[PDB]
């Protein structure tokens, strides 16, 4: 599991990436 | 009508003086952004949950009682603050149905008020944190960060399951076992904590 | 020596209803008594042959527990095939003993 | 010493490091709180009655001034084990608080006072924490305890529903249930006393004899120290490289006068790599840094 | 801290009772003992009983049936008694807390003020 | 029953030298003596109250030591406020009792 982060200077909002799994055995991309 | 207990009881664990350090600490606390429970007496039984959390504001020093007991059946703890002498027992003591205040093992004798208390106890030991401050306050409770310090500890063993309280308005709220990151600043009093289970931010 | 007693001596039960027996020894005994059933004109059946355990055959259905005193056994759920005589036996001592038998109607 | 370093009776020019030095400590201090009285601890061995394990004794003992070297003279006692702490230097600490716990056993059962044993006394009666330090004694006291007419009034927990917590207490006596149908307060089949008396009998094999077993805990919090060994106070001294023991610490550095606003619940402070920078005297409020003595190559 | 304070009479008769009383102050009676203690003139001491919280006390093995001893609760006070006195009873007495230490009998540490008694 | 003596009865000193003391038993006592100090008109003190150890507030310049058939005591530097009667004393068993004292003059 992965956090995607832009600098907590500008926002607090993020984004969460699965590696290397199927999104439906888990907005996705 | 529940109430959003924010960002409050965080306490110190220890008495080790550090400053200007950050440090990571795994206890019982209060989880942050929770739903605390807001009773009101204006015109109980409780499950102990292995300690737990009470707050509460005041005007005229109406909530002047607690007892602890298993079944409270007079077949055990009792904490009650009279106007001239606060005073404490441990004491099979009989109580009525519904015990109020008209306007043994161990004994002591010596809105505008908040007063905020954690109970716990662990191993036979009885803990008890609190805090104090004044407040300007309608029907709301207040945001804000404080943090509570450990005042008795008493070894009394006799584990409760339940309690009671003896009475203008309070909230209370249940512990859970959780990690935080504590901020001690140049004085030595914490200022800010991190909940690591909150978001993935945290 | 050791004697044995078993009561009540008929249980009257219908389908659908769970039963309860008990068997006790005269001194104390433990870990060493069976249960035999005995279906008409039948050899017998070894159903428990311990403190709260079956022999390899048995469902689930046949139960049981005891202390020194008395021993108890509880037959879940019974059916019209559950029709027998039930027997306590015990071997801690020399002397060998059955117990009276209990009827368990339909 | 460079010749001796380089292994060789020449050496071209250069500059060798070959070693490192260290200022000695000049001085030794000890500074101990001050107790004003004797400890009575006698009376928990010096006691005629004793407890049973079903309801043990507790005595908690504070504010006390003791030497354990008898302990050590003494041939008394049928067993005699300590755990986490060296039996000899107990001279030389102080501790927060004493507890004394006393009951009889069989003897057998012995082995079952230790640190995660298992059994009908380590669950049923007096169950002792995993984690532990303190120390265990035992004597025989069969020729007290038990007498020609036998004795039974000692009583040990038969049956019990649950495990004990560690140290707990529990005097309930509800008729515990053996059989299908609970019965209270009721003498049968299904539900008996669940206490048996120990028939101490004089003739009885020794394993069968009563032993009297005593319990020793010291506990020791950020709750300044109340109960110390018969060491003895010295003076102070300062901006000195000196050796030091504050009540039970050992170390040596120079020791300073500090700004630290230590809080009244607080005795010390530690740095990053755990260890100990400043302390609070146990005869003066002072709060004092610890500084390393000097040294370089 | 705790203090002992004593009182009875100056001086006494032949051949009648004579009571002493010593009362705790700063403290009770919970753990430690009392006993009594006399001081003949220019002589060496002699212990004449102890008693404890419990009520169980023990005597001078002499003058078995001279010496009886009394405690109370209540006010922390306790008295002591003679059957009759001699002029050979004339001593200072005290009364004086107990410790007992590990085996044995316990070392006497607080000491009463102490009162004289004399007969004639 | 155990009785004791404690010889001599008078030690004459004087300011700025050491003294020495000694107390027997008539049977064998270990670690089960006591030193009581008697100032005029005073309540004893008690300044040792074993082998070689000294009560919390009495300074060093009071020591002893002792063997089963004798014990002694050293008094270092005597001064003019030493001035008492010293008791030996025993507690090792039931029958206690006090040494005969000595005199420590100025
Ligand atoms: C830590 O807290 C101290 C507060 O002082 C401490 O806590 C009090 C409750 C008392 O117990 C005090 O005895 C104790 O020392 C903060 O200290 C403050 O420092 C400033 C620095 O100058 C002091 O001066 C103030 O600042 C203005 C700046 O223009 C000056 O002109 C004035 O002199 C003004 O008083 C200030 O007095 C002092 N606070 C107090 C209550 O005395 C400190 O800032 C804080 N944080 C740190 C990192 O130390
Ligand atoms: C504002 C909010 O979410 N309130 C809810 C409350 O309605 C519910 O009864 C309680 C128990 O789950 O949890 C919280
Ligand atoms: C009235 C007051 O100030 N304190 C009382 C105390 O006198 C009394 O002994 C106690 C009974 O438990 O209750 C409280
Ligand atoms: C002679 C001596 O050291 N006396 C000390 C005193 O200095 C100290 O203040 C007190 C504790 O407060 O204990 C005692
Ligand atoms: C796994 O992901 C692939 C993406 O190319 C998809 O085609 C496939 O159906 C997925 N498997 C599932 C949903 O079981
Ligand atoms: O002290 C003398 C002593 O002798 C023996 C018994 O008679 C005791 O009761 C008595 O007390
Ligand atoms: C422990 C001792 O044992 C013996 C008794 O005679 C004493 O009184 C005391 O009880």
């Amino acid at each position: 599991v992965s956090v995607i982060t832009p600098g907590t200077n500008t926002s607090n909002q993020v984004a969460v990436l699965y590696q290397d799994v199927n999104c439906t055995e888990v907005n996705v991309f | 009508a529940y109430t959003n207990s924010f960002t409050r009881g965080v306490y110190y664990p220890d008495k080790v003086f550090r400053s200007s350090v950050l440090h990571s600490t795994q206890d019982l606390f209060l989880p942050f952004f929770s739903n605390v429970t807001w009773f009101h007496a204006i015109h109980p039984v409780l499950p102990f949950n292995d300690g737990v959390y009470f707050a509460s504001t005041e005007k005229s020093n109406i909530i002047r009682g607690w007892i602890f007991g298993t079944t409270l059946d007079s077949k055990s703890l009792l904490i009650v603050n009279n106007a001239t002498n606060v005073v404490i027992k441990v004491c099979e003591f009989q109580f009525c149905n519904d015990p109020f205040l008209g306007v043994c093992t161990f004994e002591y004798v010596s809105f505008k008020n908040l007063r905020e208390f954690v109970f716990k106890n662990i191993d036979g030991y009885f803990k008890i944190y609190s805090k104090h401050t004044p407040i300007n306050l309608v029907r709301d409770l207040p945001q804000g960060f404080s943090a509570l310090e450990p005042l008795v500890d008493l070894p009394i063993g006799i584990n409760i399951t339940r309690f009671q309280t003896l009475l203008a308005a309070y909230y209370v709220g249940y512990l859970q076992p959780r990690t935080f990151l504590l901020k001690y600043n140049e004085n030595g009093t914490i200022t800010d904590a991190v909940d690591c289970a909150l978001d993935p931010l945290s | 020596e050791i004697v044995m007693t078993q009561s009540p001596a008929t249980l009257s039960v219908s389908p659908g209803e769970r039963a309860t027996l008990s068997c006790r020894a005269s001194q104390s005994v433990s870990s060493s008594l069976a249960w035999y059933q005995q279906k008409p004109g039948q050899a017998p059946r070894l159903l428990i042959y311990g403190a709260s355990t079956r022999a390899p055959g048995i469902p689930a259905r046949f139960s049981g527990s005891g202390s020194g005193t008395e021993f108890t056994l509880t037959i879940s759920s019974l059916q019209s095939e559950d029709f027998a005589v039930y027997y306590c036996q015990q071997y801690n001592n020399w002397p060998l003993t059955f117990g009276g038998g209990t009827k368990v109607e339909i | 010493e460079t010749k001796c370093t380089l292994k060789s009776f020449t050496v071209e020019k250069g500059i060798y490091q070959t070693s490192n030095f260290r200022v000695q400590p000049t001085e030794s201090i000890v500074r101990f709180p001050n107790i004003t009285n004797l400890c009575p601890f006698g009376e928990v061995f010096n006691a005629t009655r004793f407890a049973s394990v079903y309801a043990w004794n507790r005595k908690r003992i504070s504010n006390c001034v003791a030497d354990y070297s008898v302990l050590y003279n003494s041939a008394s006692f049928s067993t005699f084990k300590c755990y986490g702490v060296s039996p000899t230097k107990l001279n030389d600490l102080c501790f927060t608080n004493v507890y004394a716990d006393s009951f009889v056993i069989r003897g057998d059962e012995v082995r079952q006072i230790a640190p995660g044993q298992t059994g009908k006394i380590a669950d049923y009666n007096y169950k002792l924490p995993d984690d532990f330090t303190g120390c265990v004694i035992a004597w025989n006291s069969n020729n007290l305890d038990s007498k020609v007419g036998g004795n039974y009034n000692y009583l040990y927990r038969l049956f019990r529903k649950s495990n004990l917590k560690p140290f707990e207490r529990d005097i309930s006596t509800e008729i515990y249930q053996a059989g299908s149908t609970p019965c209270n307060g009721v003498e049968g089949f299904n539900c008996y006393f669940p206490l048996q008396s120990y028939g101490f009998q004089p003739t009885n094999g020794v394993g069968y004899q009563p032993y009297r077993v005593v319990v020793l805990s010291f506990e020791l919090l950020h709750a300044p120290a109340t109960v110390c060994g018969p060491k003895k106070s010295t003076n102070l001294v300062k901006n000195k490289c000196v050796n030091f023991n504050f009540n039970g610490l050992t170390g040596t550095g120079v020791l300073t006068e500090s700004n630290k606003k230590f809080l009244p619940f607080q005795q010390f402070g530690r740095d990053i790599a755990d260890t100990t920078d400043a302390v609070r005297d146990p005869q003066t409020l002072e709060i004092l840094d610890i500084t390393p003595c000097s040294f370089g190559g | 801290q705790v203090q002992l304070q004593e009182s009875g009479p100056g001086l006494v008769k032949p051949s009648e009772t004579l009571s002493l009383t010593c009362s705790v102050s700063g403290g009770s009676i919970s753990s430690h003992y009392w006993s009594w203690i006399r001081q003949p003139p220019g002589k060496g001491l002699e212990w004449i009983g102890y008693i404890y919280y419990s009520g169980s006390t023990n005597h001078n093995p002499s003058l078995k049936s001279r010496v009886t001893i009394s405690v109370d609760t209540s006010k922390n006070q306790f008295s002591l008694k003679l059957s009759s006195v001699t002029a050979a009873d004339t001593a200072v007495y005290y009364c004086a807390r107990g410790v007992l230490l590990w085996f044995g009998e316990p070392i006497f540490e607080i000491w009463g003020q102490g009162t004289m008694v004399t007969v004639s």
